[PDB]
């Protein structure tokens, strides 16, 4: 018997904390993984705001990912007043949703290659990762309008079109992305499937197990259809955590038919790739095999989008002030959703937001459990976790 | 010289924007030495032991020469407030790094009522209780803006940096700062600058006047530092 | 005090392609470098101020050399041409933009250039800065009641404006010319200008301005290294007309008379505001 | 013993104000000679003849005690200058009446481009232009709150009139100085005074937390001079 | 340091009518004094905090009987009662006014009433002003969290909720009691409330609590002539009944401990504020 506390855990985003029940031997037997940062409520401030105002502000939930919270927060809007976003519109949202995700993985191999990726091989590995993010964040920047907080995220589509020459210009350069991709994918695997760090460590078999299941609608965009939110259920941190530990946690613990479930890139190969490996090293794993499914994905957008296509909708932003608008979204770290009720004025009568990594903090807290404590922060960084995102 | 990023209230866009300097940022990462940065290193670790207790604590470490201090302050969180008094002590420089921190930006409309932490609702610039030496508004600063700043604060560029320091003694933004200081002066001429600098499109030209949509403004303060009618130093005028 | 800031040369210039002196104000500078780069992928991009039925203006990302043709001439009117210097660079996808302005555009030009806090990816795609000569400007409704109310033409028969030889001009659609002394404009020009300390656009590639110069041809001021290489590869290509300062008439003198005369009085302006307390750009 | 009424670019909605207080304003004018107001007396005449003219005109007389000036000051008119100058020197105590001449209220929106003074865009609050002695918010003050500030200048009521004093020094008011001073500074209890107080209906109470509608404030100061967490002097704990 | 403020008298008193009594918090003071002004003639409208089936509360101009005693019973929420103050005398049209809330509140109307710049027609009309007193207060989800997660109840099947002899109160529905320490809810109250200076409500013309006074029974510390007159006029019809704070028990000594600790532990966060920078009242 003895605790262990890691605070903050580092080499992620966010402010966390670990509290670890553990034995004579290192070996945890109870794990809490838990937010801190202050929560700075978005959704409650925007209430009685316009509804062109929610992409705005939700974008700063985060800025590794808002691309995930605008997109979101319009599909939320545009649900609630039965609003449908033209063809090339929809087309170019989902290319910017995936240049943020093209952005957002090789940066999380960048925080993570301390652990994994050799001292000599450190300089090459970054030049690397900052090539791919440059063309990730080009790709933001060039249908988002802006590459951190993109104001053309709109309610109704897009804002702005794209010409011919930027749309040939993307192409060739996600060409370049993929190449790039496959070395870095050649390079990164068997360190994954080797299961030792870069200093000789071996990570055990079961690093990271746990007993939960998973949640994705798409494999790079989102769809509503594909869960019902009625199922979806915000606990307290009581239902989780000792009452000691749960006055401290920052979120809440959301569920689906009455059980936690992980988000990501996992869970998104277990539902479209049958993917249904377990641990901690699986997760990287399924990350890495996503970058080539994200720069795929947006070539194949940019060959049957159409740059002289509408992409803003006229329907008006008028809603009942009853219906409660779904928008869901696969953000870099799983599946996103924002809720919206508007009334006939256009105004945010009740906003509420289920964020990726809300998800996945109650796993990681049972995902710890059975491995020596110096293990932990190795199970949580598997999992990408954005904490500002989780709080919001 | 030792560089750190603390992080408050913010969303780390501003750190990104620093990433988003690619092949400068080996460059200036081998120049300055990272001691500090709770996303990027594992620093400071201390461990301490006892017969019930093992702390393994990440602190801020000392001889800090430039902190780069992003996100504002919640004034309902001792954390929050323990970290930007620790940063001022152990840092030389302390740079607001973006809107959050230097004038509170978004989190100006932070009102609480949000669970899980109820009582969370005051947030404040971290020019509201420690001194602030260079402040970089916008949301966030473009990565181009960012490698003057750490340019000049290496190469002493008093001149270049006299700007950000003059606009650290001011902890408040907002759009109507072109109306008050600008339109209702008699100084707009109605170059349109102002509204390419908004990252929200909140700024719209109308009778050769900035218009600012009220509701879309995220107080960044990146207009009001864009008016060259505001301020406009002699420097900018030698070009080659 | 200085009156043209720095510069490398200047000489009196025209353009040689005849479409466009037949359609341009004066020497037809800023649209033979725009259409000059349009054509030699030199430029991919221009700012320019276009105008409607009425001569109300419009900044505008052109792309072609028509666009350029349908903007030239002068609006005597105030128009925002930085306000699309970011999208030039978004959706238009522009990576060597050519930009046009009033000196203290080029001024607003330079300032975010320096300090490019909210323009990420935008200084670097700036490939060719066109400062004109200005005096004055004028809000839409000010100059509608010089030309309407003090020339006695509908807007929407105007064809041309000018100003000069102390008198301000406006050619109709249906060929009359009807003229008024410049003194019956000074109530209606835009106040902020009286604080304006340029003259020549002092902080441009290239500046091109009338006076100096005869009729059809423009006073143009070399003075940045990206201005110098784009100025001699025009040249070269047979693009201009250049003949030196020194044999044209009026000349360069009345240049420096006009710059010193605009300094002097709005520097009183600026001493007045700082006596009664108001603010002025330092 | 000498009020002037002076009256810029307002509305007369004070001077209205005043007028409405009725049996009140009997007394006033019967404890105080009224030597200028052009809505009101026809002081103070002057007759100018050359040659060509007689001009009638009617001047700001000398010997002004107190001055109600009402009404922003525009930058483009030669006239509305040279009457708040005048006013100042003329006058001892200069008293900023309503929104418009003490932060510019509604007038602060004026960016021009309607004809027939096509110029006329730049509008400041005489603060920015001459020393003011006592500034009241709102559009338009209450009559009560404006017999209270005549009572106590002429009693002497220093204690009293401190918070107007104060507020003199300040020529920017909006909506935002309740967020920026009172909810982000941990101080906003949530009495809804201020939602009271305000003329359009701006402020919501929203989690007990002031919620102000941006597109409906014009800017008149009257919450945050409500505001007791900003300003609860003793005075007024004094009650009977 | 005073620990009450200035008052009159000061006793310990309970409401007479038995029904007010079944539905208030502790003597009926509030509801009393409310009830006998309506059907008197000395007021034609009262402001309450109201509350719904989940407890949320909702500040209210009540003009009826039974609106007071639906509005008996402390909610320990954040009710801004001041915001209905001018909508009281403007749609309602009311002329006698009464007015309750925590001694913040009070100070939120003298304010009001010394300058009532935005308050045209409001302070005449103003006929009772009653103070309770307050400790803390808390944000709804504060409260939420306590009754829900702390206590185990429901907010839907809450009849009651009380703070008393170091422990927080929760009244079941279905009859049943739970009560916490008060230490569990310390960290979810109005950190704003952290400055108060004001236990007794002491610029109220009438307040009144529970400290001080036995169960069933109300602490009423009267202060002005407005409310001496009003109290009087109570008494007089039998409308009260009044006991010296003299007789009874714990007494008026409890009273001024809790006051003055708590302006002890207030003021030196004001002082705190003051080091560090933070701005506060004056
Ligand atoms: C308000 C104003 C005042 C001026 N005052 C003087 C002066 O005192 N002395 C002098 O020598 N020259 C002055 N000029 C410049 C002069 O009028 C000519 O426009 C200049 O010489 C360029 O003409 P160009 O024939 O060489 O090129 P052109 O082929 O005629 O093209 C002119 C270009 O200027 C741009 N433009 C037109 N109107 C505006 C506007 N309102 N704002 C911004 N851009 C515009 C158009 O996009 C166009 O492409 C002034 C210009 C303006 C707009
Ligand atoms: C947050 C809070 C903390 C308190 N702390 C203390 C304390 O430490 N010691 C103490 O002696 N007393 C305290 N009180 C007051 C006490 O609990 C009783 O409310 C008081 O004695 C009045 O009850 P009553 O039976 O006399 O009148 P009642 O007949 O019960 O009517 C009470 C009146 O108060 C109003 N009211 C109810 N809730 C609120 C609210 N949240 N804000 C404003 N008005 C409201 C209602 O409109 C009602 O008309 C507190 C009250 C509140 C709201
Ligand atoms: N990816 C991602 Fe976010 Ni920073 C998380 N967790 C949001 O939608
Ligand atoms: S200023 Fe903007 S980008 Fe920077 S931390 Fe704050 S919200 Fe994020
Ligand atoms: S940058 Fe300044 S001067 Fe230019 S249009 Fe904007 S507010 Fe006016
Ligand atoms: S108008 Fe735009 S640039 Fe100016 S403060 Fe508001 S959001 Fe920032
Ligand atoms: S006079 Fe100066 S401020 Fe006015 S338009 Fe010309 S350059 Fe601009
Ligand atoms: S403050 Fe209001 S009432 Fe007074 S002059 Fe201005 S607009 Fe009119
Ligand atoms: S919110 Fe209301 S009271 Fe406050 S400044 Fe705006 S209009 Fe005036
Ligand atoms: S008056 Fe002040 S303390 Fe009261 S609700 Fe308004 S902002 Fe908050
Ligand atoms: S403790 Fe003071 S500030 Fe808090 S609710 Fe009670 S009276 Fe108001």
């Amino acid at each position: 018997g003895k605790i262990v506390e890691i605070h903050p855990t580092t080499r992620h985003e966010g402010h966390t904390k670990l509290v670890l029940k553990v034995d004579d031997e290192g070996i945890v037997e109870k794990g809490a993984y838990l937010s801190v940062t202050p929560v700075r409520g978005f959704e409650k401030f925007l209430v009685g705001k316009p509804a062109e105002f929610a992409p705005i502000a939700v974008s700063r939930f985060c800025g590794i990912c808002p691309v995930a919270h605008a997109t979101s927060a319009v599909e939320a809007i545009e649900d609630a007043c039965d609003i449908t976003p033209p063809k090339d519109g929809l087309l170019l949202r989902e290319l910017c949703g995936i240049g943020n995700k093209m952005h957002s993985h090789p940066l999380h191999q960048f925080l993570i290659s301390p652990d994994y990726v050799p001292k000599d091989d450190s300089n090459e590995f970054i030049k690397r990762v900052q090539a791919m993010r440059r063309i990730g964040q080009y790709i933001v920047d060039a249908v988002g309008g802006e590459a951190i907080h993109s104001p053309n995220i709109k309610v109704g589509g897009m804002a702005k079109q794209i010409t011919e020459s930027t749309k040939a210009k993307m192409y060739y350069k996600c060409k370049e992305y993929e190449k790039l991709a496959k070395e870095q994918l050649e390079y990164l695997i068997p360190i994954f499937e080797s299961r030792t760090l870069n200093d000789g460590t071996e990570l055990p078999e079961k690093l990271g197990y746990h007993d939960f299941g998973y949640i994705a609608t798409h494999p790079t965009y989102g769809d509503r259809t594909k869960i019902d939110q009625d199922k979806v259920v915000e606990y307290t941190p009581f239902d989780v955590y000792d009452k000691d530990v749960a006055i401290q946690s920052s979120t809440t613990v959301p569920t689906y038919n009455g059980r936690l479930m992980e988000v990501g890139p996992r869970a998104r190969f277990s539902k479209f790739f049958d993917f249904k490996e377990k641990g901690a090293m699986a997760l990287h794993i399924a990350r890495a095999y996503e970058i080539s499914v994200l720069v795929k994905r947006a070539m194949e957008i940019l060959d049957e989008l159409n740059v002289n296509g509408k992409t803003m909708s006229d329907e008006p932003i008028v809603g009942d002030g009853e219906k409660l608008g779904l928008g869901v979204h696969e953000a870099a770290r799983g599946h996103n959703t924002h809720q919206a009720v508007i009334d006939k004025d256009g105004n945010i009568v009740y906003y509420n937001a289920i964020v990726a990594t809300t998800w996945n903090i109650p796993v990681i807290s049972k995902a710890v459990e059975g491995t020596h404590y110096k293990f932990a922060e190795h199970i949580v960084r598997a999992y990408d976790p954005c904490i500002s995102c989780a709080t919001h | 010289v030792k560089i750190a990023h603390i992080h408050l209230c913010g969303c780390t866009g501003c750190l990104i924007s620093l990433a988003d300097t690619y092949e400068q940022l080996l460059d200036i990462l081998n120049s300055v030495e990272l001691v500090y940065a709770l996303t990027l290193v594992d620093e400071k670790t201390e461990i301490r032991e006892t017969d019930d207790k093992i702390l393994i604590e990440r602190e801020i470490p000392d001889d800090i020469d430039i902190a780069l201090v992003e996100g504002s302050v919640c004034l309902e969180d001792e954390h929050s407030m323990k970290d930007v008094f620790d940063a001022r002590r152990k840092s030389k420089i302390v740079v607001a790094l973006g809107a959050c921190a230097a004038t509170g930006g978004i989190t100006r409309f932070c009102r609480g009522g949000q669970m899980s932490k109820p009582v969370h609702s005051s947030f404040v610039p971290i020019g509201d209780l420690i001194k602030v030496d260079l402040a970089l508004p916008g949301c966030p600063p473009s990565p181009e803006a960012l490698v003057n700043l750490i340019t000049a604060a290496l190469n002493g560029d008093t001149e270049y940096l006299e700007i950000y320091a003059e606009l650290a003694k001011k902890t408040e933004a907002c759009g109507c700062d072109l109306l008050v200081n600008v339109i209702n002066k008699s100084l707009c001429m109605g170059c349109g600058s102002c509204a390419a600098s908004c990252p929200t499109r909140a700024i719209e030209m109308i009778d050769g006047k900035p218009n600012v949509l009220k509701e879309l403004c995220i107080k960044c303060g990146a207009c009001s530092l864009q008016c060259p009618r505001i301020r406009f130093p002699k420097l900018i005028e030698e070009i080659e | 005090m200085d009156p043209f800031g720095k510069y490398k040369t200047v000489v009196s210039a025209r353009a040689a392609d005849k479409t466009i002196l037949k359609k341009c104000q004066d020497g037809g500078i800023v649209s033979a470098a725009y259409i000059y780069g349009l054509e030699n992928g030199l430029l991919d991009g221009v700012i320019v101020a276009d105008k409607d039925d009425k001569l109300q203006t419009t900044p505008k990302v052109a792309t072609t050399v028509d666009e350029v043709l349908e903007a030239a001439g002068t609006k005597y009117t105030v128009c925002p041409t930085i306000s699309v210097i970011k999208s030039a660079v978004r959706e238009y996808g522009c990576e060597k933009l050519g930009v046009v302005g009033t000196p203290c555009q080029i001024i607003a030009t330079r300032k975010l250039m320096k300090y490019p806090i909210g323009f990420r990816h935008v200084p670097d795609k700036l490939a060719l800065i066109v400062g004109i000569f200005c005096m004055e400007n004028f809000p839409y409704n000010g100059m509608k009641t010089i030309i309407e109310e003090h020339c006695g033409i509908k807007m929407e028969d105007v064809a041309k404006t000018d100003i000069g030889k102390g008198k301000f001009w406006v050619y109709s659609k249906w060929g009359d010319v009807k003229s008024i002394k410049l003194k019956e404009t000074h109530p209606y020009e835009q106040q902020s200008c009286h604080v304006c300390m340029d003259y020549t656009a002092e902080l441009a590639d290239i500046s091109t301005g009338s006076v100096g110069s005869p009729d059809g041809w423009s006073t143009v001021f070399i003075r940045t290294a990206q201005g110098e290489e784009f100025f001699n590869k025009m040249v070269e290509a047979g693009a201009l007309e250049v003949k030196p300062i020194e044999e044209v008439k009026p000349g360069l003198g009345l240049v420096e008379k006009l710059s010193l005369t605009k300094k002097e009085k709005n520097a009183k302006e600026i001493e007045h505001r700082k006596e009664i307390g108001l603010p002025v750009p330092y």
